[PDB]
Parts: C-alpha cells; sequence; structure tokens
C-alpha cells in the first residue's frame, strides 16, 4: 500500500494555510514526508508458510499441526482511523479557502476593479 | 513470531540425534570390539584380500 490515493502537491499544500496554523503546516509537511517516505519503503506483508515442508521437517510433526489451524484460521486487521476529522475540517477550510474568501475576494477585487473603471475616468 | 516455536524442535530434535549418535556410537564400540581377533579370520580376511593381493596386484 503506497501513499494514501489523495494526493495534493506538495508545494500547493506546503507554501499556504489559514492565518490560524500559519507555523503548523511547515511542521506537519516535514512530519508528512518522513511518514510518506517511511511507508513507501516496505513489502506490505511477508511471504506465507510452506506447510507441508514444516509438518514434513520438523520432526516433532504434531507441534507443527496446532500452528497450522491456528496461523491458517489467525488474521490480522490493518490499522483504524483515528484523524479523518482532518477531512471535515478539510470540507470547513475550503469553505473557508473557496466559498467565504472566494466571493468575499469576488467582491473586494470588484471594490477596486470598479474604482478602475472610475479611473478610466 | 510462529517460527522459533516449530524450529527449537527442528533443531533439539539434529542435536539430539547427533549426541544419540555419539554417545551411541562411542558407548557401542567401546563395548564390542575385541572378539574380533579370536576370528583368526579377520586376518583370513587380510590373507583372503591379500592372496587376492598377491595373485591380484601382480
Amino acid at each position: 500500500r503506497k501513499l494514501a490515493l489523495k494526493t495534493i502537491d506538495w508545494v500547493a499544500f506546503g507554501e499556504i494555510i489559514p492565518r490560524n496554523q500559519k507555523a503548523v503546516a511547515n511542521s506537519l509537511k516535514s512530519w508528512n514526508e518522513t511518514l510518506t517516505s517511511r511507508l513507501a519503503t516496505l513489502p506490505e506483508k511477508p511471504p506465507a508458510i510452506d506447510w507441508a515442508y514444516y509438518k514434513a521437517n520438523v520432526a516433532k510433526a504434531g507441534l507443527v499441526d496446532d500452528f497450522e489451524k491456528k496461523f491458517n484460521a489467525l488474521k490480522v486487521p490493518i490499522p483504524e482511523d483515528k484523524y479523518t476529522a482532518q477531512v471535515d475540517a478539510e470540507e470547513k477550510e475550503d469553505v473557508k479557502s473557496c466559498a467565504e474568501f472566494l466571493t468575499q475576494s469576488k467582491t473586494r477585487i470588484q471594490e477596486y476593479e470598479k474604482e478602475l473603471e472610475k479611473m478610466r475616468n | 513470531e510462529v517460527k522459533n516455536r516449530l524450529d527449537y524442535h527442528i533443531s533439539v530434535q539434529n542435536m539430539m540425534r547427533q549426541k544419540e549418535q555419539e554417545h551411541m556410537i562411542n558407548w557401542v564400540e567401546k563395548r564390542v570390539v575385541q572378539s574380533i581377533s579370536a576370528q583368526q579370520e579377520k586376518e583370513t580376511i587380510a590373507k583372503c584380500i591379500a592372496d587376492l593381493k598377491l595373485l591380484s596386484k601382480k
């Protein structure tokens, strides 16, 4: 498993953030840099066990059979969420970055650009 | 984490078999040997192969 599917560019996230979090982005960038590099290394999982070999060749062949029906049944989970509240914070921070600031910016850039049509006089 | 658990057993059965082998072997050899010469025929099998040297290396 590689980087989580969503990829935003490393300079477009990494220059710009709300004023409330301004210094925390440049740290969180480096924290996500070490995590994305640290996770990109790993073969996700080992091989299986050759069982008929292990049962023949460990001459304690009945200790072996416990560990078959145990290991063949005993399956590992992937770790869970605890911080996808960053996606709700991202929808709220897009309502802020887009809609709230976008429409407010479109009336303020127009406040100047309508004064630039007045400056044509 | 599983593997270590099987491998003791193997590795012990390997070491054990050698330690039975050497101890069997040593005790075994150290008991029986002597009666061999009272077969003079262990020097007759020397003479036998030796007469099949003595004809049959010439």
